[PDB]
RNA sequence: UACGGUGCUGAAGCAACAAAUGCCCUGCUUCCAGGAAAAGCCUCUAAGCAUCAGGUAACAUCAAAUCGUACCCCAAACCGA
RNA sequence: CGAAGGUGUGCUGUGAGGCAUGCUGGAGGUAUCAGAAGUGCGAAUGCUGACAUAAGUAACGAUAAAGCGGGUGAAAAGCCCGCUCGCCGGAAGACCAAGGGUUCCUGUCCAACGUUAAUCGGGGCAGGGUGAGUCGACCCCUAAGGCGAGGCCGAAAGGCGUAGUCGAUGGGAAACAGGUUAAUAUUCCUGUACUUGGUGUUACUGCGAAGGGGGGACGGAGAAGGCUAUGUUGGCCGGGCG
RNA sequence: UAAGGUGAUAUGAACCGUUAUAACCGGCGAUUUCCGAAUGGGGAAACCCAGUGUGUUUCGACACACUAUCAUUAACUGAAUCCAUAGGUUAAUGAGGCGAACCGGGGGAACUGAAACAUCUAAGUACCCCGAGGAAAAGAAAUCAACCGAGAUUCCCCCAGUAGCGGCGAGCGAACGGGGAGCAGCCCAGAGCCUGAAUCAGUGUGUGUGUUAGUGGAAGCGUCUGGAAAGGCGCGCGAUACAGGGUGACAGCCCCGUACACAAAAAUGCACAUGCUGUGAGCUCGAUGAGUAGGGCGGGACACGUGGUAUCCUGUCUGAAUAUGGGGGGACCAUCCUCCAAGGCUAAAUACUCCUGACUGACCGAUAGUGAACCAGUACCGUGAGGGAAAGGCGAAAAGAAC
């Protein structure tokens, strides 16, 4: 997804990151209960977040 | 019968703990030696 | 530390030999002395822990020169 | 640069199922393949209440060494060796005997 | 003022147990697993934002990890922070 | 009534005497062997600031984080294999 | 079509040994003539492991003490319940510090651990459990002492020490009663409290420290007097009529 | 580079991926909690407590940066005390700590041997301390030699267990000279001319060649035994590849490789080539290292123990000449020869291996080999420094024994 997310603004990125974080939180909440029967999702979300962070760093002073 | 070891944590730490070891040159040397040996517990420190 | 500031004379080790040649370790300390030296240029006394040899050297050369040398060496006075 | 792959029909050079043929089912990182119908073992499957397994003498396909199988060339009617070569900026396998590309 | 991102990270899970259940039912108090670094105020903030529910007060405690033995080898479970969060009267939590 | 307990209910609830080694007592009396320190606390001003801050006055509101809290502890859990 | 190794047998050499072969074993061995040695073990109160002997012997860890009924169980002297009996009671009870670090509670299991059995356990496995403005630490302050900028001293390492900064075993703000969990409670809940900080206020109007002063701030013994904790008796209230 | 993947005990679950952002491998980046030199202050390491400033706030608070010490230089400030200096506050630069051995320096034992023991030996060893580098140190004759000559240092073989030293005991033990490895010479004590002339370091660029992923890489079938063939027996083929490892028993031709031939977007080592910054070459005139050389007293080093003892170093007290001069040639003198101390720099041959890769072994094969083939510096023991084990093998394949 990095090549797609690279074509964005800083503000845009930040919002996306926030959203991702929220999603992750939700997953965690679900995971703890017996709701989440799709574990890979959590793995994905974290990765996405990381990617976003990396992108942000690249943008701001690199 | 009052046996020799009469534990006290603070006393132990002050005596033998990491910071004490650091404080002196000989202590430092000891630490270094331990490291070289491969000790898991470098000091008395928990 | 017993070190002439002008000359650099430290203590050196050696032996006491007895009449039966019994070596025993000893030191040879330098003949140090703290002496106020008048510095004519700056118009003040500079105290220096110096050997008698150091003093002699100073006399020979001029205190100023000695001071300069010391400075060059990175030594406070 | 792996000469035998998932969907290749192979012939067995050695063992109890030597001479027989079968499609490679899957290939393991250990340097062994599992081929369809070839090396069979009658495992005694231990029952478990969970996962809906009844448990019995299940005859399943054990692995075989990749070295023990060979890619079969349909044209020659025989086992062949595989070579590698670049056709149109892309690496491809070919039968050593007859020099034809694997497709 | 706690950062949104920080808040999201704070809260680890709901804690299911008899005691927890009792707390929920009788005293209107939810029992959460939270980050070991998460202070009380932060936790409260997280609760308010992320569950949309007024908080009366948060009590926290640190649960020490049990030492276990997997076969011959000894090994300790991690410490973790439990939080009893008391919700205001009439606050029903999903 | 899951024989573990749970829910409701609930009378009187006074007086005298005795009484510590505990409290008044960091007191009092006495003795010589002549009995910590520093902060909190109260107070005084200096440089300062000057009609601002600061101080005390009540009242309102917010605040009090963090770590410990199980259990043994004259002992089968600590020091003695 | 069975290597080394293991184990029998037969033959053979003056001896160290050699050859052959049955069984076991399941993959290596090696003639000859040369070459090199970690080259030969019964002893060293040799070293390591294994296994004997004494021997099914001594002992089973305070002479506080048990008995029976029922339960569970494959099985009960030992576990649970009950009724008796006995022991401690300035402790063998209750609550902490130190030290330990889950031993707490529940379910479950009995190989090992428990000086016997064990259904039991501080044993195994799984799950649960430790809630603080006012308790303690942290924090402010210092003692003995420690470290110690500069400094003084010292072949080097380093020693001593000023300013300082650390250091409790001492000084420094504040919470009680009841109820509750299988397991926490001055921490949860119920009631009724207190503290010292900010911030804002209106009201007032000399505030201000690294400084001054007070205070904190202190020994042993003795003697009482006033008290309470607590206990006894009576009254009261409930139950009883052997 | 790919058709398979999501490390291991260790399966499963939920998934991703298959011609190219699945996974894997390599370059350059990003992130990089806390403790630790630890550096904002403190501290019982992985914890406690700040200050200042810049931004934000739902005004409850957040965030993130900086704040050690020393040295050096600079700026401002600044006592007694007039100027000054000490001191003080900032700023910049560097340092600090760790690390196997080797290296140089500062200190420096004893057991032991001498059949006792004290000189002596062990030994400048062990050890402690400081400092450095990929090597270090040494180094460009005030050196040897012998009336012939050599031509800085270092290292190897000889000289030689010689000459010597030595309670002339035990022991210690050269040099000259010869053969080799490697070889390199320069600058300042200073000013004149000429002005960018050789060389070196940092730093870009270019070329070559490594290194850090990789790619291709030959040729075998039948039959007998057997659980299985790579074995037997047949008949073939490859070989710049019969190194090695695996594969159901022993495989050149089944697999991985091997010989051989190729490969780098990116980073980077070493050579030369070249630009820029600093550095000054050649010429003439000189100048030619003083508390120094020597000496006395005391020690130490030189094979050399004070001896008839040259030479070097210096704790102590002295103290020249200064090239018409001075040093040395093993007491000392005379002659001759030979060199120029009291300022520096300097590659190579030499020393070592914590570590990386490749290959080898009349080295070990689980009481051996590392202490450690195994989750070992672990368990366990000890207040602590420290000590410190045991423990490998089912099978070809779990087909690990349903009922």
């Amino acid at each position: 997804k990095a090549k797609e997310l690279r074509e964005k603004s800083v503000e845009e990125l930040n919002t996306e990151l926030l959203n991702l974080l929220r999603e992750q939180f939700n997953l965690r909440m679900q995971a703890a209960s017996g709701q989440l029967q799709q574990s890979h999702l959590l793995k994905q979300v974290r990765r996405d977040v990381a990617r976003v962070k990396t992108l942000l760093n690249e943008k701001a002073g690199a | 019968m009052k046996r020799t070891f009469q534990p006290s944590v603070l006393k132990r730490n002050r005596s033998h703990g990491f910071r004490a070891r650091m404080a002196t040159k000989n202590g430092r040397q000891v630490l270094a030696r331990r490291r070289a040996k491969g000790r898991a517990r470098l000091t008395v420190s928990k | 530390s017993r070190v002439c500031q002008v000359t650099g004379k430290r203590p050196v080790t050696g032996n006491n030999r007895s009449h039966a040649l019994n070596a025993t370790k000893r030191r040879f300390l330098p003949n140090l002395h703290s002496h106020r030296f008048w510095v004519e240029s700056e118009k003040r006394f500079v105290t220096l822990r110096v050997s008698a040899k150091g003093m002699r050297v100073i006399d020979k050369k001029g205190i100023d020169t000695v001071l300069a040398e010391l400075r060059a060496r990175g030594e406070k006075y | 640069a792996a000469k035998i792959r998932r969907d290749d029909e192979v012939i067995v050079l050695t063992g109890k199922d030597k001479g027989k043929r079968g499609k490679v089912k899957n290939v393991l990182s250990s340097g062994k393949v599992i081929v369809e119908g070839i090396n069979l073992v009658k495992k005694h499957q231990k029952p478990v209440p969970a996962l809906n397994q009844p448990g019995g003498i299940v005859e399943k396909e054990a692995a075989i060494q990749v070295s023990n199988v060979a890619i079969f060339n349909a044209a020659t009617g025989k086992a062949d060796r595989v070579g590698f070569r670049f056709e149109d900026g892309k690496k491809v396998r070919f039968f050593k005997s007859n020099s034809e590309t694997i497709k | 003022m706690i950062r949104e991102e920080r808040l999201l990270k704070v809260l680890r899970a709901p804690h299911v147990s008899e005691k927890a259940s009792t707390a929920m039912e009788k005293s209107n108090t939810i029992v959460l697993k939270v980050a070991k670094d998460a202070t009380k105020a932060e936790i409260k903030a997280a609760v308010q934002k992320l569950f949309e529910v007024e908080v009366e007060v948060v009590n926290t405690l640190v649960v020490k990890g049990k030492v276990k033995r997997h076969g011959q080898r000894i090994g300790r479970r991690s410490d973790w922070k439990k939080a009893y969060v008391t919700l205001k009267e009439g606050q029903n939590l999903d």
